């Protein structure tokens, strides 16, 4: 699937936390983990549009609880070609 | 900025609830040995 | 037209141009870069348009936004689930769905 | 900021800024 | 390659196809085609998973109700009959 | 079966939902998709004359949320073979 | 389509309802029938993200008014790999 | 026929009295027995949707006073091609 | 140029009389003139996002007092590249 | 891992909803999926002690409130041999 | 065109939804999306003037309410020829 | 080779030394990662039993709340995903 | 594993007894038993953490009312590489 | 020309376009761009002292309103020779 879930967080905890939900939630792809810098950490992933938006929901439940928790995490249905390159 | 939010602890996914388990339900006021008692992670 | 600031050079009506006097005022439906500035100071009120970024919430409160392949009262079709309390997992924002008997 | 010698003090150029520069 | 069919009514074909392109646009679904019906009517069917179905027709019927005529019908049928094909343009 | 259903509709959506909803609904094969003009459009189902009055409810309790909604829902179930010149 | 879909109910009538909605909903094969014992009877599909989520909405508004009515109906969007032998 | 019928009781006197009642009261087929579990007992039965009607209420109204009584009863017009190799 | 520009006008008098103000107010190209049906005409240009702005916006300024009028003025950057632009 | 994981439950979709909990929370294989009979099903997991501890313990804490919840849910740290053709 | 157009956001899920918002809303090729330091991350995309301005006026409404959302936003339409190494 | 995963994060270099002493003393863990977010915040990755792991990561956290800033969080995964470990770098 | 749990008791039958529970409990290595003098007794087991205090479960809860009475059931995390001589 | 003009500012829009204000304002060199950290971005110009003067003033006026604004903006018109190694 092309469609591209990802969530962001202060601290790498609930990163992490994100990210394990991310794999455990439903099968997407990992993609990638960026250090954003001043305590901002994104993780992006991709999969089908109905997994990622479950992963992504099950991720975020599951990373609120945890350090400062999410600070912001949105899903694209339809990701344009040329934003690839630049992740 | 936006709301730092003061928070400590979770101990998430701690495998101490304490249920059919069987061979736990032990440190019931018992054991006292290393930290499964000390300072109650206060989920 | 929601207000972001825009730093930079300007295209659209001014006092001291020729030839692009026409069109003023009417409805821009689709894409634009006419400013809200000029549509205010020109024809007195600014035509709102939407976005296609949208948001909803989460089962535990977070926020979400995007594409969000959720449920909306203008698309009819996906009513059947939404009332009553969702099973496991999560794929639908804790936004109630509006209404709609299928 | 002490005396201008070394350091101008806020020599405005066009609105408001300090623009003190070098 | 999923057979969700996405679908929707517009009155005029500018909406129609304003509709369209934010069907391509929101996720990687393909359009099989636009039918005039009529009087203004013009209904645009689009092919795609079901989620990313869902989130396309959802930014499109957002992104038309107020332009030209505005949307008449959106809806997502997600599951088409081997006997609705021939309704649909094979 | 030889039972004919039809369904009138305000445009080519709530039409296909209804002929979605014949081909859920009851064992009927969709004979006709026509496009009267002015919106209006026609769908054509045969089956039997039980089969296609449940299938036929089932469309009319379809079509009226749907768009404009419904126009005309009739049931007839004796086609003449006169009658398929115009079928 | 690796996500799967599960329902649970009193009786096998429902059962049929829920696998009814599945199967009329999207893409979603259901790849098995349970008769769990005491009367509770599964029924379990396979699709993706979206497809298992419509299949199930639509089979607990099916089946919860039907004879005795769902008990349990849950979505798992990352179907664990080596939980496959339950297949 | 194609149409599905389900008679769902408590226990088999019921069961089979009720299919009596289905293949007595309209031109139907029963294409199976199965013991649900903790004494819930279905007939499948197939053939025209309103024969298929006529034979199920048949059963409905003899089933609910006979024996430990009726549980659910349901008619499917069309049951999808996934349905049957489950069935 | 790629940029799509469009106009809908009831009748096809300012449909052409807008199509002469897109040539002429810039130079663009035509690539569409299509009758939508009961006398709604759409006619569609392509051009440089400057100049689709500058004909399309301010080029049916003789459209709402000649004939029937405007219905829509609509402008697009940037038409998703592989399906829609054959059409 | 001999250290021996097993949860009880009343029906198959918490069941194998606490078995994906099993295998996502910790790195561990399962070797039973059991009908009890009346509804009860049991799950049967192998791995080290801490691993199959924090496994039961997040899916009893991620299992009760599905369907008809737990049953029961404990493990054994070092069972004996002869078990082994119980199961 | 050699039009710049660029935005920052607070967080990297705004920053990458205004490049698909630039992308999406127009057909303009980006050019960086560089780490400014601490949290603010910078998207620069390069096209013709209109589309620049279209682009960035979709990106810059889009972004105003994800996460932290925009942090500053501003064109440049004649970029000098040395200030490529300065990006 | 321990596959649960211990991992704290803390404001401070101190408290996290503080957290990879508390590690390397409580249990058989392995420390395999000791990286700087940015912004202060610093974490520490540790391997080994789900029951080390969850003694060690205790332990950390119980010596770690009071020095300096002391610790947001303490996490522990028990099954971790494989595809997760190259975000860890392996 | 080389996690170090150990327990005293007031004699040596609560000590054996003690360490039958270790060893029947979970599989950990029975590696001494110490007299400390004037009935204090003590018993060394090592393993894994869970295993350790997996073995203390049965032992803690089987001594109390044997003999004296246990003594105490304190256990080591991880014992250092020089006390093993003191062992 | 040694003299050397610079501006940090909070977000690096106002950066670039400032430094295209001192390259488009006065015949000047730009020298350095430095991520400085925590949201401080700086440009760094050389240039004879008049035209440094004019295009820093000029920049540092049409600079406050665009982004986050500015950070500090003073000259220093003679650097010495040291200080070049710490460009």
């Amino acid at each position: 699937g092309i469609a591209l879930g990802m969530i962001e967080t202060r601290g790498l905890v609930p990163a992490i936390e994100a990210a394990d939900a991310m794999t455990k939630a439903a099968e997407v792809r990992l993609i990638g983990r960026e250090f954003v810098g001043g305590g901002y950490v994104t993780v992006l992933v991709r999969g089908e549009t109905g997994a990622v938006n479950a992963a992504v929901r099950a991720g975020a439940d599951a990373c609120e609880r945890v350090g400062d928790g999410l600070v912001a995490a949105h899903i694209i249905a339809r990701p344009h070609r040329e934003v690839e390159p630049a992740l | 900025y936006s709301a730092k939010n003061t928070e400590g602890v979770t101990g998430n996914r701690y495998e101490d609830s304490s249920k059919i388990t069987g061979p736990f339900d032990m440190a019931e006021d018992k054991v006292t040995g290393t930290e499964q008692f000390r300072f109650e992670p206060n989920k | 037209t929601s207000g972001n600031k825009v730093t930079g050079n300007e295209v659209g009506r001014s006092e001291k141009v020729t030839g692009d006097e026409p069109g003023t005022c009417k409805n821009l439906t689709g894409t634009e870069y006419i400013s809200a500035n000029q549509s205010k100071k020109y024809c007195g009120e600014v035509i709102k348009k939407p976005s296609k970024v949208m948001q909803s919430i989460t089962t535990d409160g977070l926020k979400v936004s995007g594409s969000l392949p959720g449920r909306s009262s203008l698309v009819t079709g996906d009513e059947s689930g939404s009332g009553k309390q969702l099973t496991g997992d999560q794929y639908l924002g804790s936004e109630p769905s509006p209404k709609g008997k299928s | 900021i002490a005396d201008a010698s070394w350091k101008v003090g806020k020599s405005e150029t066009d609105s408001g800024q300090t623009v003190t520069g070098t």
